[PDB]
């Protein structure tokens, strides 16, 4: 199926408190594999799944330059936007960046996204064109003006449709056996009385992965659901995923309804009823 | 691997 | 200056049986500005030792955190996680609940 490399990188000044504090996760699909933290003396890019291990010091040396690197042109990006808003030095102002590719069936690149966002709303975006920009304000125009300047568009598409692609497929390759193994959640109802005459069904899905899943309680029209609730997908902390839907019910009408729970991982489909 | 470079804001 | 109030949810890795080891966690995510203190606590305690996952965030750029500790559920022993954020005018307090 499709795969993607995506970076997420936090920047977080700190009012007379020093540099900025900075942050890069790395992920290939729902799997985190890298992680840089400015917090150290000597801070260094370093390894968040075992099989990137396999990985020579030429790799890590230049990763942790990258993230050097970037660190520092963040700090001149929280600087450059304070002015831009008129902004004194005594507020603690965040700066995102996510960015990275997806790759189709075919191995081949599908879309690639680069946007900033500054306290946490969207600044600047580069459209699905892969050449044009999307500015919020007169601010981001300004940025947009000297992405432009730099021929930065075109600087992307080399990234995201030639670099990126090229080392997803690498990490695809060396973390195949996780990466590619798609693990099924194992699935149970559980039944919960309220009161006399209601009771709460709790459709459970455990240790999946990927994270994307579907949840649904289905009823055959003669059920009376009093109440529902979703949870939102959560991680077991394993590198599995969990999940529940919950129905409140009138006690005696249990059997009108039906969980069906859809997920990669499972040959077709699952449907789950609550028997005692 | 990490984009170098990106321009600045 | 955007706010987002943190998504708090307690659960453990494995189905609860008592005297069995396991994991217990808190998941916080939708929040923003990414600065947050979470503690576990077992019978009102804070839980020492309890690390927690490297700051990511969503498409939206609200922020998510794992923090997580072994633990061993017993029948009498409460646990719960305790949050601060700048949204919350006190630290919010969620009991873990095994059927949740």
């Amino acid at each position: 199926g499709s795969h993607s490399l995506k970076y997420f990188h936090t920047s977080v000044s700190r009012p007379g408190r020093g540099e900025p504090r900075f942050i890069s996760v790395g992920y290939v699909d729902d799997t985190q594999f890298v992680r840089f933290d400015n917090d150290a003396a000597s801070p260094r890019m370093v390894p968040r799944a075992p099989w990137m291990e396999q990985e020579g010091s030429e790799y890590w040396d230049r990763e942790t330059r990258s993230a050097r690197d970037t660190a520092q042109i963040f700090r001149v990006n929280l600087r450059t936007l304070r002015g831009y808003y008129n902004q004194s030095e005594a507020g603690s102002h965040t700066l995102q960046w996510m960015h990275g590719c997806e790759l189709g069936p075919d191995g081949r690149f599908l879309r690639g996204y680069e946007q900033f966002a500054y306290d946490g709303k969207d600044y600047l975006t580069l459209n699905e064109d892969l050449r044009s920009w999307t500015a919020v304000d007169t601010a981001a125009q300004i940025s947009e003006q000297k992405s432009n300047d730099a021929s930065e568009a075109e600087h992307q598409r080399a990234y995201l449709e030639d670099t990126c692609v090229e080392w997803l497929h690498k990490y695809l390759e060396k973390g195949k056996e996780t990466l590619l193994h798609l693990e099924p959640p194992k699935t149970h109802v559980t039944h919960h009385p309220i009161s006399d005459h209601e009771a709460t069904l709790r459709c459970w899905a455990l240790g999946f992965y990927p994270a994307e899943i579907t949840l649904t309680w289905q009823q055959d029209g003669e059920g009376h659901t009093q109440d529902t609730e979703l949870v939102e997908t959560r991680p077991a902390g394993d590198g599995t995923f969990q999940k529940w839907a919950a129905v409140v019910v009138p006690s005696g009408e249990e059997q009108r309804y039906t969980c069906h729970v859809q997920h990669e991982g499972l040959p077709e489909p699952v449907t789950l009823r609550w028997k005692p | 691997i990490m984009y170098n470079y990106p321009a600045m804001l | 200056m955007i706010q987002r109030t943190p998504k708090i949810q307690v659960y453990s890795r494995h189905p609860a049986e008592n005297g069995k080891s396991n994991f217990l966690n808190c998941y916080v995510s939708g929040f923003h500005p990414s600065d947050i203190e979470v503690d576990l606590l077992k019978n009102g305690e804070r839980i020492e030792k309890v690390e927690h996952s490297d700051l990511s965030f969503s498409k939206d750029w609200s922020f998510y955190l794992l923090y997580y500790t072994e633990f061993t559920p017993t029948e009498k022993d409460e646990y719960a996680c305790r949050v601060n954020h700048v949204t919350l005018s006190q630290p919010k307090i969620v009991k873990w609940d095994r059927d949740m």
